[PDB]
RNA sequence: GCCCCGCGGACGCUACGCCGCGACGAGUAGGAGGGCCGCUGCGGUGAGCCUUGAAGCCUAGGGCGCGGGCCCGGGUGGAGCCGCCGCAGGUGCAGAUCUUGGUGGUAGUAGCAAAUAUUCAAACGAGAACUUUGAAGGCCGAAGUGGAGAAGGGUUCCAU
RNA sequence: GGCGAAAGACUAAUCGAACCAUCUAGUAGCUGGUUCCCUCCGAAGUUUCCCUCAGGAUAGCUGGCGCUCUCGCAGACCCG
RNA sequence: CCACCCGACCCGUCUUGAAACACGGACCAAGGAGUCUAACACGUGCGCGAGUCGGGGGCUCGCACGAAAGCCGCCGUGGCGCAAUGAAGGUGAAGGCCGGCGCGCUCGCCGGCCGAGGUGGGAUCCCGAGGCCUCUCCAGUCCGCCGAGGGCGCACCACCGGCCCGUCUCGCCCGCCGCGCCGGGGAGGUGGAGCACGAGCGCACGUGUUAGGACCCGAAAGAUGGUGAACUAUGCCUGGG
RNA sequence: UCAGUAACGGCGAGUGAACAGGGAAGAGCCCAGCGCCGAAUCCCCGCCCCGCGGCGGGGCGCGGGACAUGUGGCGUACGGAAGACCCGCUCCCCGGCGCCGCUCGUGGGGGGCCCAAGUCCUUCUGAUCGAGGCCCAGCCCGUGGACGGUGUGAGGCCGGUAGCGGCCCCCGGCGCGCCGGGCCCGGGUCUUCCCGGAGUCGGGUUGCUUGGGAAUGCAGCCCAAAGCGGGUGGUAAACUCCAUCUAAGGCUAAAUACCGGCACGAGACCGAUAGUCAACAAGUACCGUAAGGGAAAGUUGAAAAGAACUUUGAAGAGAGAGUUCAAGAGGGCGUGAAACCGUUAAGAGGUAAACGGGUGGGGUCCGCGCAGUCCGCCCGGAGGAUUCAACCCGGCGGCGGGUCCGGCCGUGUCGGCGCGGCGGAUCUUUCCCGCGGGGGACCGUCCCCCGACCGGCGACCGGCCGCCGCCGGGCGCAUUU
């Protein structure tokens, strides 16, 4: 149960904050689980999805083992486009189909200075909580 | 509880218990106590004799604290002390009587309703009724005045 | 319109009362707010008593309440003078001072004078400079005994003197309480007209 | 001796339940009782129902109840819903020249009749009584159906 | 209030007192309406008083809730 | 769905009287009218009971629920109830027998006992001669029902008496720090929303009554403050005909 | 709370305070005057030194001005001042030290970034967050099973949630630490001196106001003070006593109010004719000269995959095809009612239609009826067997035995236990001290314990015995079951 008096449980409020969140908040909302090997390697459960990240679709009609690259993170629509996750329009044009980032698993991360800083923050905190649970 | 009211049973009866002829109009007869000396005279004379007129002397700035004088009768006078005090006195070898201070109990005047148990008692009060003092004397007690 | 037997009622609802209706939905919130302020004040003023400065015993006025005592606003200047406390010093050490009150009787004055002295013994006075103490309570006394006294300081209680049973004398049995009240009322009622008549005959005879 | 060839002998009695007998039954205004009548939400409860199809809606389907109403089948629908014990109310419509929204008969009806008047040919065009061009016959008739302004309009001006 | 060679005319389709908002959900003994079912009981238009006569108060007529009592037996069966 | 026989006028409403040549209603959907607050009365349910009630405050390291709940008791202050009556000063609810006397009022002082009088009715309860009977007789025991008759009489009713307060008539006696224009007492009437071994308080529900928008819709009006002379009325200025 | 009270009122309708009491909070003070101090006071300007976004501190200036028509220190009704004598002393405050003490109360405040655990197996589906499973109480986390999102319905997919959880940054009060500094006597007794607000109070009269009633408050006009005075003392007035305060100058936190505003939480509320007028480009469109008035209006789908291409038409619009679980979702597109209409099928039709009762005919559909009682016992034939009674061995249960045994319980008497606890309008010169609280005795009650003794064991309860019943096993091996 939630105990913070300054945090709301209101359905209308939480929906309003979610659907009107600014982009930088939408980045956190668009987090995706790491793969087991990545989770074991970095001791991190989830990362905000980024373009040029290899993912697997694990739910929906496009679920499978294929590793695809994230080609576009459309935050305004809360959806991501993956390189082979497409479909055929009537006139023959091929369009990507949006997949919610919570329904994909990151298999390879696009590591740069910022991601490495983010990863070592989450793992330091996860480990510090173990120094709590113990 | 609205589900238990007559309103629920009156749904579909047209005049809602108020009549087809006389109806339920706004204020037939006036508002409040209108017509007490006129069209409503009989009611006022029958259930409220004395309603109209002036009687007596009026007193400005009445302070009810001044006339404060609670009373205790004789029959309930022994309740002011513990039952131990009453019995110990009745079986007391010498004629020692307990002292009952009705002012301590929150009473100022001792009235004389009822009868007392036959044992001496020293009653302290601001005021005593005549019969109250007589009955205290009859059982062998004494009346002591305090201020 | 009256109907059969009823009480004549005059409800005071002829103004725009609906515009001035005070609801009490913030009563739980008000109680919480007062509690937190009390706790905040107590922490700030520790170890001084939470309720506040000591108050004197006063007798409630009027015949309805003169049998009871209660806490007064502050100790009178005469009470402080007898107790040997400067009126300016009294406030700093936690003694309420009421310059308006005057002591009509010596019983009330001695009751509060004794209350002040007994308070002064119970008081633990910390030095203004912790390193240097001059006339303050002992370091040992301050170190352990000092704690915040919750509740009114030396609550004022109505004391009742027990009166043991005794043998009724002949005089008490012969005392006419009713007649004493009846004559005393008449003596007070007729005192003046008796002074007038008794005086009036004086120059009549002289 | 009580029991015994036999070891046994229906139902009942939610006591707020069950059973028997007798007499009774009109009703406006109005009163009262009962409602396992109905609506919405709350506390409990149904190890309740539900994407293997909830609510809603439709039904020459099958039934129950004096009735208020209810249950089920089929169809449609696509995500929620209901029973029971209590609680609560903005709780039940045929009317109010009621409110708002929608829709008929009237009815393809009344009407498209104030100020004389149009016709021929061609063009463009899918399409011409009505557009354009030419020809004819007419009207305004300088107090104009002409040519320009003020106020007001505000782009209506011009081209495509 | 204006203005009126005067008609109570005119004062923005409004005039024997404009228009707008508020007071204001103004008051109405007067008109209209007043939403499910079954069951049981079931009227009054009369008395008196009222600036009362299209209204009330009053008694009557109504319902509801009771309560205080009376009246039982020859009998599991039948049988005074 | 249709046929036939019998019955069968359109509802709502006001009304003595509606199918009316009384009014409203073309049709359908959705909305649509006794509410809530305070007060009061009675009735019913619950708790406690001569009491009852924290509603305001405070305490519990406030806070999902919890703005709840629990607790206070030298927090019951206070409300209502336990005492009435009078305009008020004020006064303020217990008597009956047994004696010992006095006095002759029909009363008064003392000791006792008892303890809210008496009469008629009175649910219930108690006693109960007499009865009923077993295979029979002799007397017994357990042991129910019927029971004339009698007794104690709840609540309640009616009546008599009594008690408190107001008021009146009457008449004597007593008290003492106040000898007084002092105080108290009796008896017979009469006024009181009194007494006569309490019944209330808190909470809830219902019905009725009222003040409130007060079941819903409805005036003609009244008031306060503002906006208008682009119409029109009239004066003036400056132009045109 | 007093209290719908005292009081007001065509004493009608109606109206209506205060004091005492209990609480929340609590905090006190400053002038003028009267005096004394050599104006001891203030503002401005210029310069320098130091803290130093102008906040200032000091120093200087034969700089200016205010001000004796009165600034400042002291002092104000609780009295004050001076002098003498006695007693006790070296304080207080503001700004920069540093280190950082610090629930400051739910962990000072503000901002940022992070922190548990299934997308396991099988299956359902368009998609799933559904269903089943995940040994041994174990799928896993849980101080986290609030909420929201994600193609259903998710504690474990994601954000979050919990946590005196972490990290970073900023801001503030306190706590001790040199200073830049300022500032610095008090109390008691005695003697003497000093001591107060005026066109104000008060009075008349008028009007309003109030519960204030022969005038509660306010104001106008007229009159107009006093100093042992003045005000008040709820009935006008005179006399007298008493009580009580000290007007006509000023400041002051808290408890209190808050339909505007800035943030935030919640709800037995409403759910698009409801709820704000406004869920939407709403005070918008539109109306009025203007003041002002003022709407209607939400929903494809999981995803636009928003229907390529062929074909008729001038096109609107169709017919094929295609997407989708679905277009029987096609762009005001969820569902799609009624009124009303079109078409199809059936029936009927000259007393407008419609209606009640009764039957008949037809139709629709249902029973799906269309060979249609089963159950119990007994008899006969024809089979099969884990075979019946009885008896033995275990286990369990029911009932009985309190003159079977523990345990216990109900109540009572006596002695006695823990100085036992609690209460008491009982007593206390046993006793203690500062004139009352203690501590004792007694009484009542409860609780414990301790011997005798006590009625009874659905109050709870075991062992034992007796009986009966059931179950499992054994024997029983066939006129039995
Ligand atoms: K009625
Ligand atoms: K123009
Ligand atoms: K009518
Ligand atoms: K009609
Ligand atoms: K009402
Ligand atoms: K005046
Ligand atoms: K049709
Ligand atoms: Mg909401
Ligand atoms: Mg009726
Ligand atoms: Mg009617
Ligand atoms: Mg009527
Ligand atoms: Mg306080
Ligand atoms: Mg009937
Ligand atoms: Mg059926
Ligand atoms: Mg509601
Ligand atoms: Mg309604
Ligand atoms: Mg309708
Ligand atoms: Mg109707
Ligand atoms: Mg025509
Ligand atoms: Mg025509
Ligand atoms: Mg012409
Ligand atoms: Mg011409
Ligand atoms: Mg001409
Ligand atoms: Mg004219
Ligand atoms: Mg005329
Ligand atoms: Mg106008
Ligand atoms: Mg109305
Ligand atoms: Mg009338
Ligand atoms: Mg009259
Ligand atoms: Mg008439
Ligand atoms: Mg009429
Ligand atoms: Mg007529
Ligand atoms: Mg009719
Ligand atoms: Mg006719
Ligand atoms: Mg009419
Ligand atoms: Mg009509
Ligand atoms: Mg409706
Ligand atoms: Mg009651
Ligand atoms: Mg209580
Ligand atoms: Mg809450
Ligand atoms: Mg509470
Ligand atoms: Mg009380
Ligand atoms: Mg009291
Ligand atoms: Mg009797
Ligand atoms: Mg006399
Ligand atoms: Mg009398
Ligand atoms: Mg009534
Ligand atoms: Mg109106
Ligand atoms: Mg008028
Ligand atoms: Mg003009
Ligand atoms: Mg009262
Ligand atoms: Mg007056
Ligand atoms: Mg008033
Ligand atoms: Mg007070
Ligand atoms: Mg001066
Ligand atoms: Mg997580
Ligand atoms: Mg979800
Ligand atoms: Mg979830
Ligand atoms: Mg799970
Ligand atoms: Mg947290
Ligand atoms: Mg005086
Ligand atoms: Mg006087
Ligand atoms: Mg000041
Ligand atoms: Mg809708
Ligand atoms: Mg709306
Ligand atoms: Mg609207
Ligand atoms: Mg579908
Ligand atoms: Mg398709
Ligand atoms: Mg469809
Ligand atoms: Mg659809
Ligand atoms: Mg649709
Ligand atoms: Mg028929
Ligand atoms: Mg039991």
């Amino acid at each position: 149960m939630k105990f913070n008096p300054f945090v709301t449980s209101d359905r209308s409020k939480n929906r309003k904050r979610h659907f009107n969140a600014p982009s930088h908040i939408r980045r956190k909302i668009m987090s995706s689980p790491l793969s087991k090997e990545l989770r074991q390697k970095y001791n991190v459960r989830s990362m905000p999805i980024r373009k040029d990240d290899e993912v697997q679709v694990v739910r929906g009609h496009y679920k499978g083992q294929q590793i695809g690259k994230v080609v576009q993170v459309y935050r305004k629509k809360y959806v991501i486009y993956i390189e082979r996750v497409q479909r055929e329009k009537a006139n023959g044009t091929t369009v990507h189909v949006g997949i919610h980032p919570s329904k994909v698993v990151i298999t390879r991360l696009k590591l740069d200075k910022d991601r490495k800083k983010i990863l070592e923050r989450k793992a330091k905190s996860r480990q510090v909580g173990k120094e709590k649970g113990k | 509880p609205s589900r238990l009211r007559k309103t629920r049973k009156l749904r579909g009866h047209v005049s809602h218990g108020h009549g087809r002829i006389g109806k339920h109009r706004k204020h037939p007869g006036g508002r409040g106590n209108a017509g007490g000396l006129h069209h409503h005279r009989i009611n006022f004379d029958k259930y409220h004799p004395g309603y109209f007129g002036k009687v007596g002397m009026k007193h400005y700035h009445l302070k009810r604290n001044q006339s404060f004088c609670p009373t205790v009768n004789l029959d309930k006078l022994w309740t002011l002390v513990s039952e131990q005090t009453r019995v110990n006195a009745a079986k007391n070898k010498t004629g020692a009587a307990p002292i009952i201070d009705v002012v301590r109990s929150g009473y100022y005047k001792v009235l004389g309703k009822g009868k007392l148990p036959k044992q001496p008692v020293i009653v302290k009060a601001k005021f005593f009724s005549r019969r109250a003092e007589e009955k205290i004397k009859s059982v062998g007690g004494a009346c002591v005045l305090v201020a | 319109a009256p109907s059969r037997n009823g009480m004549v009622l005059k409800p005071h609802f002829h103004k725009d009362w609906q515009r001035r209706v005070a609801t009490w939905f913030n009563q739980p919130a008000r109680k919480i707010r007062r509690r937190k302020a009390r706790q905040a004040k107590a922490r700030r003023i520790a170890p001084r008593p939470a309720s506040g400065p000591i108050r004197p015993i006063v007798r409630c006025p009027t015949v309805r309440y003169h049998t009871k005592v209660r806490a007064g606003r502050g100790f009178s200047l005469e009470e402080l003078r007898v107790a040997g406390i400067h009126k300016k010093v009294a406030r700093t050490i936690g003694i309420s001072v009421d310059p308006r009150r005057r002591n009509k009787s010596t019983e009330s004055l001695q009751a509060n004078v004794q209350r002040l002295k007994e308070y002064r013994s119970k008081l633990i006075l910390f030095p203004r400079k912790p390193s240097a103490p001059k006339k303050g309570d002992s370091s040992a006394e301050e170190l352990k005994l000092a704690t915040q006294l919750t509740g009114p300081v030396m609550p004022v209680r109505n004391v009742y003197k027990k009166e043991k049973a005794r043998v009724i004398t002949e005089e008490e049995k012969n005392f006419k309480a009713f007649a004493s009240l009846r004559m005393a009322r008449a003596n007070a009622r007729l005192f003046g007209i008796r002074a007038k008549r008794a005086k009036e005959a004086a120059e009549q005879d002289v």
